[PDB]
C-alpha cells in the first residue's frame, strides 16, 4: 500500500 | 446449445449494439474478427480495440481468452483515435487526434510533435471546469475587448486554485480511463515551471506559448505582482505588440530605400525590386528575433517574482489545525497558509533523500538529511497528482545538457507511478 | 662669471637670455637667467612678468626641438641642457581636441597634453562614459591621396553615402594604421594640433564583457564603427550578409523611433494590458503614463540588443578583427601584410588579402623588435622562427598591438586593468 | 638596442 522513491539528486 | 454466453458489444462508429455466442476460452483478437465479419466487411477496422467501460481499460493484449480478462460484460469496439478538443495557452481552442489508448504522457508528446513545442514532459492536460485541426499557434493576440478578459476576470481565493490542480490528468493513463468523452476541451498547459533549453533559435513556438501562460496568469490574477511590476508587463507586453506588428510589413507598406541601407555597388549592379525583397526577407527573420527576445524577457521576468512556479495543493499536514496547502516548485516543497498565502516552512529537493506514498491513508512522507520526516494528508485524487508532480520535478532535474536527445520515459514512470 | 672670460652671451651680471613663447599670448618673452635656475625658476619669473590676476596654474613649459615637457620643477637650466639656443613654450596643459566618435559626429574635449595618450583615452572615456578604454585609441585622420554620443542616424540621401565611399585598395588600408597614436608617450610630442581632429576608435577587437546592462554607450560606438566599416566596406562580406546587415539597420532604426517617441508621440497606448482592478483603482491617463514610463527602458533595451546582433554577426566575419600592416618578410620576393588579431599573427597578400599562414599566440614563447633595421622576430615551440621588416612608424605600432594582445588577453572578470603590465608590454623606449 | 618581451600567456 506504500511506494517509495528515492530522490536522484539528493545532494545531502 | 453448446455454451452460449451471450457478450453485447456496442460499436461507438456506427451506434449499433451486436450480440456474440462465445465459451470463455475465445481470444480478445477472436472477438474483434467476428465483429468485422457480422459488420461492414469494408470498414478500415485497424484502428479499433476494445474498451471495457466497468473495468476502464483497454484490451489491447490480444492473445487473451476471455475468461482471462474475466458474461453480461457491456464492452466497446471503438477507435483508439478519436478528436480532443484543447484550449492552447494563448487561449485559443485548436482539435487534434489522438490516440485514446496511449498513456497521456505518450499523447502530449506526440501533440507537442505535431505542434513542433520541443520538451513535452514539461506540459501536460489539465480539466476545464463543469477549432482548426492538425497532424493559431504563431498567433499571440493581445486581450481585445474588456469583456472577454472581464468575463475571465473571475477572482479565485488560494484555495480555489489549489482545487483546479485536481484536474492534472495521470501523465501514466490513457485519455480514456480518465473521463474524457470526444470534444471535450482539456487545456494544454506548461505543467511544470523548469524550462530547460529555452532556445530563441528553435524554439519559437516554444516560447510563444509559454509567453502567452504567463501574460494571462498575470492580467487574471492567478499570479500576483506589485503595482509596478504589472506596470512593466503591460509595457513589455505593450511593446511585444508592437513588434508584432513590424513582422507583418509586405513589399507594399514597406519604406525600405536601399540607397540608405547598402553601399552603392549594390545600388548599381541590382535594380531595386531586387534589393528590397532580399531585404524584407532578411528583415522577417530579423523582427521575428527581436519579438521572440521581447517575449523571453517577459517570461524571464514572470520567473523573477516571488510566487513564480508554485503549484498549491489542499492538504491536512501532520500536527496541523486545519487545511493549509502544499506548495511543489522545480527544488522545493512549501508548507503554506491557505488563507494567507504567506509560507510557513520550505524543504529543498536537494535534502530530500526520498518520499513515499500510503495509498490507504493518503499520507504522502517526505524523508530528509538532518531533518524530521514530513508528513502530510491529501483527498485520494490530490495524493495521486501531488505524486506525480514530485516524482516529475524530480525527473526534470536530471536533465543533463550532454545533449542527452533521449527521454528516458521508463525513468518517468518509474519515478511518477506507485499504480495507486 | 669669474671665468677665464665672460661665458659667451652672458651680460656684464653673467645671466643669459632665454626665449619663451606664451601660446595664450603669441607673444615671446625674454628672461634673464643663469645656468643654476631651477625649471621652477622659469615659471615663476614668467608669472611675474605676465598678468598677475590670471590663472597660470595649468602652464606648463615645453620644448619643441626635444619634444619633451619640462613637469620637473626641481630640475636645472644645465640639467635640461638648457642654454641660450633654447626655444621654450609656456602653454597650457589641458587643451581642446576635436574627435570624430564611430559615429562620424565631431566633439571636441579637453584632455591634458602631457599624459600618456593611454591614461588620456582612459580619461577621455570616463568623460563618455565609455568603459574598457583599454580597447580604444587614437588615430589620426589619412591624407587622401548623451546626445551625440548615443545619436545612431541613418545616412541621410545616398549622396551623403556616396561621398564618404573611397574604393582604396588593400595597401592603402594598411597605410591607414600608421596614425595609431603611440600609447606611451603625449599628444603633443605626436604633432597633434589643438584644432585638429584625431578619430577615436575600438583599436583592438577584444571587447571584455560587453555588457547590454550597463554599456549601452560603449555598445552604440561599437555598432557605428561595425555599420560604417561594413558600408564603406573597411571589411567585406557577402551579398547575402549585406542584406541582412541592412535589415539590421533599418531594424534597429525602427526601434530608435520608439526610443525617442515613447514620451508624447504616443497614442498607441490601448490600455487593454492591466488587470480589470488597475482601471477601477486607476484613471485611465493615470495608467497609461506609468506603462509609458517604463516602456522607455523596455525599448531602449529592444534597441541595445538589436545593435549587439549587428556587432555579433560582424564578428562573425571571415576576416573580422585583424589590423593590416606592410611587411617583408624574410623569403618574399614582394611586399605583403602582417596581420594582428587577438590571438594569432597572419601573414597575408597585398593585393586580395588571402591569408597564407597563421601563427597562434598560445605558441609564440616570445618576441622581439630589433629597432635599428626595423625587424620583428618571433619565437614558436612548434615551428620554427617568424621574422618580418616594416617602416619606422609600424615598427612601434606593431609592437604595441602586440603586446596590447598580449594584455588584453590577461582580463579576468575579477582587476584594475594593470597599466604597468601594458606599458611593460608595449613600450620599447 | 632591441626589445625582447615574453608574453605570460604561453600555453
Amino acid at each position: 500500500a506504500v511506494t517509495t522513491v528515492v530522490n536522484p539528486q539528493y545532494e545531502g | 446449445a453448446d455454451g452460449t454466453w451471450e457478450l453485447s458489444v456496442h460499436v461507438t462508429d456506427l451506434n449499433r449494439d451486436v450480440t456474440l455466442r462465445v465459451t470463455g476460452e475465445v481470444h480478445i483478437g477472436g472477438v474483434m474478427l467476428k465483429l468485422v465479419e457480422k459488420l461492414d466487411v469494408k470498414k478500415d477496422w485497424s484502428d479499433h480495440a476494445l474498451w471495457w467501460e466497468k473495468k476502464r481499460t483497454w484490451l489491447l493484449k490480444t492473445h487473451w481468452t476471455l475468461d482471462k480478462c474475466g458474461a453480461d460484460a457491456k464492452l466497446q469496439f471503438t477507435p483508439q483515435h478519436k478528436l480532443l478538443r484543447l484550449q492552447l495557452p494563448n487561449m485559443k481552442y485548436v482539435k487534434v487526434k489522438v490516440n485514446f489508448s496511449d498513456r497521456v504522457f505518450k499523447a502530449v508528446s506526440d501533440i507537442c510533435k505535431t505542434f513542433n513545442i520541443r520538451h513535452p514532459e514539461e506540459l501536460s492536460l489539465l480539466k476545464k471546469p463543469r477549432s482548426p485541426l492538425s497532424p493559431i499557434l504563431a498567433v499571440s493576440q493581445p486581450v481585445t475587448s474588456p469583456e472577454i478578459l472581464a468575463k475571465m476576470f473571475k477572482p479565485q481565493a488560494l484555495l480555489d486554485k489549489a482545487k483546479t490542480n485536481q484536474g492534472w490528468l495521470d501523465s501514466s493513463r490513457s485519455l480514456m480511463e480518465q473521463d474524457v468523452k470526444e470534444n471535450e476541451a482539456l487545456l494544454l498547459r506548461f505543467k511544470y515551471y523548469s524550462f530547460f533549453d529555452l532556445n530563441p533559435k528553435y524554439d519559437a513556438i516554444r516560447i510563444n506559448q509559454l509567453y502567452e501562460q504567463a501574460k494571462w496568469a498575470l492580467l487574471l490574477e492567478e499570479i500576483e505582482c506589485t503595482e509596478e511590476e504589472m506596470m512593466m508587463f503591460a509595457a513589455l507586453q505593450y511593446h511585444i505588440n508592437k513588434l508584432s506588428i513590424m513582422t507583418s510589413e509586405n513589399h507594399l507598406t514597406t519604406d525600405v530605400n536601399p540607397e540608405c541601407l547598402v553601399s552603392p555597388r549594390y545600388l548599381k549592379k541590382y535594380k531595386s525590386k531586387q534589393i528590397t525583397a532580399r531585404i524584407l526577407e532578411a528583415h522577417q527573420n530579423v523582427a521575428q528575433m527581436s519579438l521572440i527576445e521581447a517575449k523571453m524577457r517577459f517570461i524571464q521576468a514572470w520567473q523573477s517574482l516571488p510566487e513564480f512556479g508554485i503549484t498549491h495543493f489542499i492538504a491536512r499536514f501532520q500536527g496541523g489545525k486545519r487545511e493549509e496547502l502544499i506548495g511543489i516548485a522545480y527544488n522545493r516543497l512549501i508548507r503554506m497558509d491557505a488563507s494567507t498565502g504567506d509560507a510557513i516552512k520550505t524543504w529543498r529537493f536537494s535534502n530530500m533523500k526520498q518520499w513515499n506514498v500510503n495509498w490507504e491513508i493518503k499520507m504522502v512522507t517526505v524523508e530528509f538529511a538532518d531533518e524530521v520526516r514530513l508528513s502530510f494528508i491529501c483527498t485520494e485524487v490530490d495524493c495521486k497528482v501531488v505524486h506525480e508532480f514530485i516524482g516529475g520535478y524530480i525527473f526534470l532535474s536530471t536533465r543533463a545538457k550532454d545533449q542527452n536527445e533521449s527521454l528516458d520515459e521508463e525513468m518517468f514512470y518509474k519515478l511518477t507511478s506507485g499504480w495507486v
